[PDB]
RNA sequence: AAGGGAUAACCGCUGAAAGCAUCUAAGCGGGAAGCCCGCCCCAAGAUGAGGCCUCCCACGGCGUCAAGCCGGUAAGGACCC
RNA sequence: UGGAGCCUGGGAGUGAGGGCGCGAGCGAUAACGUCCGCGUCCGAGCGCGGGAACAACCGAGACCGCCAGCUAAGGCCCCCAAGUCUGGGCUAAGUGGUAAAGGAUGUGGCGCCGCGAAGACAGCCAGUCGAGUGGCGCCGCGCCGAAAAUGAUCGGGGCUUAAGCCCAGCGCCGAAGCUGCGGGUCUGGGGGAUGACCCCAGGCGGUAGGGGAGCGUUCCCGAUGCCGAUGAAGGCCGACCCGCGAGGGCGGCUGGAGGUAAGGGAAGUG
RNA sequence: AGGGAAAGGUGAAAAGAACCCCGGGAGGGGAGUGAAAUAGAGCCUGAAACCGUGGGCUUACAAGCAGUCACGGCCCCAAGGGGUUGUGGCGUGCCUAUUGAAGCAUGAGCCGGCGACUCACGGUCGUGGGCGAGCUUAAGCCGUUGAGGCGGAGGCGUA
């Protein structure tokens, strides 16, 4: 036989904010993290990914001319019930959503997809309001 | 197999690209990544197998 | 001790002394092969080539046996047909003796 | 509807590429019964289940020891009318 | 030396085709249109991989089993296995992420022609001004031209010295294809004390159909027999044993009077 | 005029449940008969659909041709099995008809039982036997009472 498998070990936290970075270049590896796809326990259907932090949301660089260009969309079940919001509008307001949205799609779509939803903190900061550890990554 | 190679063998410095190719010039017909689960225990010894690898490779 | 043997096409870790199944080997019923195929120890010994040169695992033969059954059934629809075929792969165990590599 | 913000065609400032001239390529202003918010209504099953004010607190007896325990309470809440 | 060929005979089904590529007719150099000709795949491979999804586009012809290894088309930022791999260029429209005549000092790379101390190309009396100026024409990439009816989107998130486009280079991932190990069946070949058992080598997707083996149901000979109340047939359970399978044994409970081998024979036989 | 069903079975023997108990009765509960009473009377055996009670596992932020593969937890005899299913991978019902069907094309509520390639006489290939330049009898007659004999008119074949 061969089930290398896990045993339940303590879940490690994280912070991390690439508050000048390109989003997407960063959403993608926070992901990565989420699930336990950098550490050799991986195991697919049981969530052992790290608890994320990000600090200082919004400042994000985007490429090229993504403000205006850049449509953010939800439909009520309603006749004519589109909404259209552009990038600008969504920093203005509720900056944290943008970081979140972006992660969301990288994540798979089951029940075990919005569990790691869950283990992603994220708060326009700096300062993330809970402090028990946080090995900062660069 | 492969998933969990490359996060260990990526926790060396390289890639599991790499470190396949590495093992092939080696010449160390075996691993077979089923029997990489020497990468969880005795990580010792995975990290052997690594620098034979990069040994071949740089 | 630790030691990475080679027997069925397949790759397996051996201990001192246990064994699972591995596929029939033509070898009679209590008598004692070597897999000189053989690579890595429990002191870091790995194999400049495929096998280390002086290296070898003993073990003790117990005997044959016939696995669980297992139902291959095929179809293909708006055709008629249907296919039924009962299965059991053989194979034979092993134990372990020592590790004189 | 007042009102506040951002815009469409369109009307400008300043300005090189291109010694001139150009609303534009770096920047800055005007500009619609339209867009955003403002008015009225629903809304924390917003499983991300929020917040503020005030209250009630004792193990009383038994298992893989905090109910996964039965039986009386507390602040309270039902039943019937 | 091939599930090639030819000769004689027994049994068929088919006689409604469809898409794609290429060559013509009809049509309007229309149609998932229609007629023929050459080839292919589906039909019958709606089995498997790629293509977002999808009979016929690309890859590939699936006896079974394995928690081994190499590949193919297509892929290696996350969803999603594998390079945010290396080296040189282009593009700023999200072009890429699907549209034409015709328009434009968008850019980048080539041109070969005007004529510039008869030093005006641009500007105020030509002096000063003291230099790069125009002119068509090729090639790469892009811009307008671009309006339809339930909510949008390149499959999604999201990508800008790229996760787009062009040209090199090395490496990985990836199928039921190819190897590795074990097993089956059929042919061919070996042994040849023909042993129906051992060794070797090939074949085994499949609708209409053709051919070969078996299993089970009722009844007859076997029978003036054999099993049976210390339990027949039938019924209910099982993780056990034997068969590739249809099936057959074994055990436990129920049931209360029937059952019927080896080897053969009929048919109201699934 | 005519059409025309359904519906068999206690037990060897009625020994067919005196008497008591709850109930208007019908039913039951004791008692008793019997080898057996889930053999108690539309009573042998009593299968399936269908309807209940009790017990183990399991579920109120999910999404599905209902399964399969893999881990993991709990529950029952022990280094192995059985039951259940939390998460993850993969997955367009059966039949017919069709160029093409998950198809929004036909049929089917579910279970049980009934339900469709036959026989006679010619013919033609193939095949297991008998006899062979020949092979073979029909109606009938005699026996058998699950016995077989005889009967060449005829028929095919030898140009």
């Amino acid at each position: 036989m061969k089930t290398y498998v896990p045993k339940q070990v303590e879940p490690r936290w994280v912070l991390i904010d690439a508050e000048g970075k390109t989003l997407g270049r960063l959403a993608t590896k926070i992901a990565t993290l989420l699930r336990g796809k950098h550490r050799p326990d991986w195991t697919p259907n049981v969530a052992m990914g790290d608890f994320v932090v990000v600090v200082n949301a919004d400042k994000i660089r985007v490429t090229g001319k993504k403000l205006e260009q850049k449509i953010y969309t939800r439909y009520s079940g309603y006749p004519g019930g589109l909404k259209k919001i552009p990038l600008e509008k969504m920093l203005a307001t509720h900056p944290e959503r943008v970081l979140e949205h972006a992660v969301k799609g990288m994540l798979p779509k089951g029940p075990l997809g919005r569990r790691l939803f869950k283990r992603l903190k994220v708060y326009a900061g700096p300062d993330h309001p809970h402090q028990a550890q946080r090995p900062e990554k660069l | 197999w492969i998933v969990r190679i490359n996060a260990a063998c990526r926790q060396h410095g390289l890639n599991y690209s790499t470190f396949i190719h590495g093992l092939k010039k080696a010449g160390i017909e075996v691993d077979r990544k089923n029997l990489a689960d020497l990468a969880v225990r005795e990580p010792q010894v995975f990290a052997e197998l690594v620098e034979r690898a990069k040994a071949a490779q740089g | 001790m630790f030691a990475i043997v080679k027997t069925g096409g397949k790759q397996y870790r051996v201990e001192p002394g246990l064994k699972l199944r591995v596929e029939k080997l033509d070898a009679e019923p209590g008598a004692t092969v070597e897999l000189p195929v053989l690579l890595l120890g429990g002191e870091k010994t790995v194999v400049g080539t495929p096998v280390v040169e002086g290296a070898s695992v003993v073990a003790e033969v117990l005997g044959h046996g016939r696995g669980k059954k297992i139902l291959v059934s095929k179809f293909k629809a708006k055709v008629q047909y249907r296919r039924k075929k009962g299965h059991r792969q053989p194979y034979t165990e092993l134990l372990i003796k020592e590790i004189r590599g």
